[PDB]
């Protein structure tokens, strides 16, 4: 636990996690892309909505 | 200790036996040698090489 | 920076037979006078291997082949190279060769060896280039057109400086370099071997076990790769940096590894001298 280091009174937002990936990651694989995820059938064009 | 029956711990690999000078020429990336029974029968000394 | 080459003659792809090449040491365990059976990603014996040329033969039509296409990286790549003037400069591996995804660059800058996992905006026609000076009668490296921008990365490695003479030797191929590239569990496995050899056109027939070269902790998704070559410029073949170039004679062969069981023979000296594809 690192609550005394990685927590801020107003909220520490410097740590991020990847959500909405097309497929599961392979072992020891890193994905740092920031492309907009397409959950529905409507294509995205680099914008969120 | 050579030419004597001793317990040996070579780079974490433990065993018992007699160590003698070997004519085998290990490749630079190789550390252990095994026979047809998969037993460690040759070893490179980590210090004297 | 980004420059696309022109005046390239269109020719059908070439295919050759890999007889027994592509065998590498499965592990780092010494074995002597044994027959060892192991299941691993191997190049099948007598496999259909793609062949790419780099050659400029003059004439009314001639042939100007400078082959650096983007080839698939399915499960592992056997890359053989027959050359005499060090034409092959390196490779780039990735999924989308642009800034969207991270890519691995293994290049020879004619002074150091650069291995970089970085977000590269690769050119459509990436290459390297040396220049021949009539007064000096020497070849110097002058062009590096692999990528446009590099950003958002982790992996950097620069080798010790060397000379790596760039003279345009003429005659027969005097170097055969074999590489095995694998991408397993976030690790880029590179096995390498070098052979003198002496022949004209095709891949030499024989056996040569590839020894482990490097274990890069890469950790990226790889499905495609492109070979970065070196072109020649001099007082001849004039142009505007897009058509004023000549390609030194070289060939490189690409094959794909599959999960196979191989029976290798370790001689009394611990060298793999023969193999059987079960
Ligand atoms: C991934 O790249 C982002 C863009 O880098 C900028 O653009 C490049 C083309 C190049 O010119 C480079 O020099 C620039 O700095 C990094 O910056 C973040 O980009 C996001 C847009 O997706 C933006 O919202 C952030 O403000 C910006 N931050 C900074 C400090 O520039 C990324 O940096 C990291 O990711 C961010 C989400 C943020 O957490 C930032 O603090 C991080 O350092 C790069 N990501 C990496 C390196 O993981
Ligand atoms: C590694 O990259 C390949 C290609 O970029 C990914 O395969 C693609 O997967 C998407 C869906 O996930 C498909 O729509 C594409 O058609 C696929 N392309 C190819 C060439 O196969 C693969 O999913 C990636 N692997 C990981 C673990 O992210
Ligand atoms: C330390 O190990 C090296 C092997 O790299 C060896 O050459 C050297 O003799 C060793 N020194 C001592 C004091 O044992
Ligand atoms: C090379 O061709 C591609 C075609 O996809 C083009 O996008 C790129 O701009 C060209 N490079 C140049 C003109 O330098
Ligand atoms: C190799 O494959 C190509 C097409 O992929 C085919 O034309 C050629 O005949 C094959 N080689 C052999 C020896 O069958
Ligand atoms: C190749 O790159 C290395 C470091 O990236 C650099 O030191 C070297 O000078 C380069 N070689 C050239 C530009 O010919
Ligand atoms: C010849 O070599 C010298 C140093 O090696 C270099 O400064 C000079 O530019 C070269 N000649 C030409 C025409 O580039
Ligand atoms: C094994 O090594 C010895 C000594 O170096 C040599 O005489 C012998 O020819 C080698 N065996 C083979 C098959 O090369």
């Amino acid at each position: 636990n690192s609550n005394n280091l990685d927590s801020k009174v107003g909220g520490n937002y410097n740590y991020l996690y990847r959500l909405f990936r097309k497929s599961n990651l392979k072992p020891f694989e890193r994905d740092i892309s920031t492309e907009i995820y397409q959950a529905g059938s409507t294509p995205c064009n680099g914008v969120e909505g | 200790v050579k030419n004597k029956c001793v317990n040996f711990n070579f780079n974490g690999l433990t065993g018992t036996g007699v160590l003698t000078e070997s004519n085998k020429k290990f490749l630079p990336f190789q550390q252990f040698g095994r026979d047809i029974a998969d037993t460690t029968d040759a070893v490179r000394d980590p210090q004297t090489l | 920076q980004c420059v696309n080459l022109t005046t390239r003659t269109q020719l059908p792809p070439a295919y050759t037979n890999s007889f027994t090449r592509g065998v590498y040491y499965p592990d780092k365990v010494f074995r002597s006078s044994v027959l060892h059976s192991t299941q691993d990603l191997f190049l099948p014996f007598f496999s259909n291997v793609t062949w790419f040329h780099a050659i400029h033969v003059s004439g009314t039509n001639g042939t100007k082949r400078f082959d650096n296409p983007v080839l698939p990286f399915n499960d592992g790549v056997y890359f053989a190279s027959t050359e005499k003037s060090n034409i092959i400069r390196g490779w780039i591996f990735g999924t989308t060769l642009d800034s969207k995804t991270q890519s691995l660059l293994i290049v020879n800058n004619a002074t150091n060896v650069v291995i970089k996992v970085c977000e590269f905006q690769f050119c459509n026609d990436p290459f390297l280039g040396v220049y021949y000076h009539k007064n000096n009668k020497s070849w110097m490296e002058s062009e590096f057109r692999v990528y446009s921008s590099a950003n958002n990365c982790t992996f950097e490695y620069v080798s010790q400086p060397f000379l790596m003479d760039l003279e345009g030797k003429q005659g027969n191929f005097k170097n055969l370099r074999e590489f095995v590239f694998k991408n397993i569990d976030g690790y880029f496995k590179i096995y390498s071997k070098h052979t003198p050899i002496n022949l004209v056109r095709d891949l030499p027939q024989g056996f040569s076990a590839l020894e482990p070269l490097v274990d890069l902790p890469i950790g990226i998704n790889i499905t495609r790769f492109q070979t970065l070559l070196a072109l020649h410029r001099s007082y001849l073949t004039p142009g505007d940096s897009s058509s004023g170039w000549t390609a030194g004679a070289a060939a490189y062969y690409v094959g794909y590894l599959q999960p196979r069981t191989f029976l290798l023979k370790y001689n009394e000296n611990g060298t793999i001298t023969d193999a059987v594809d079960c």
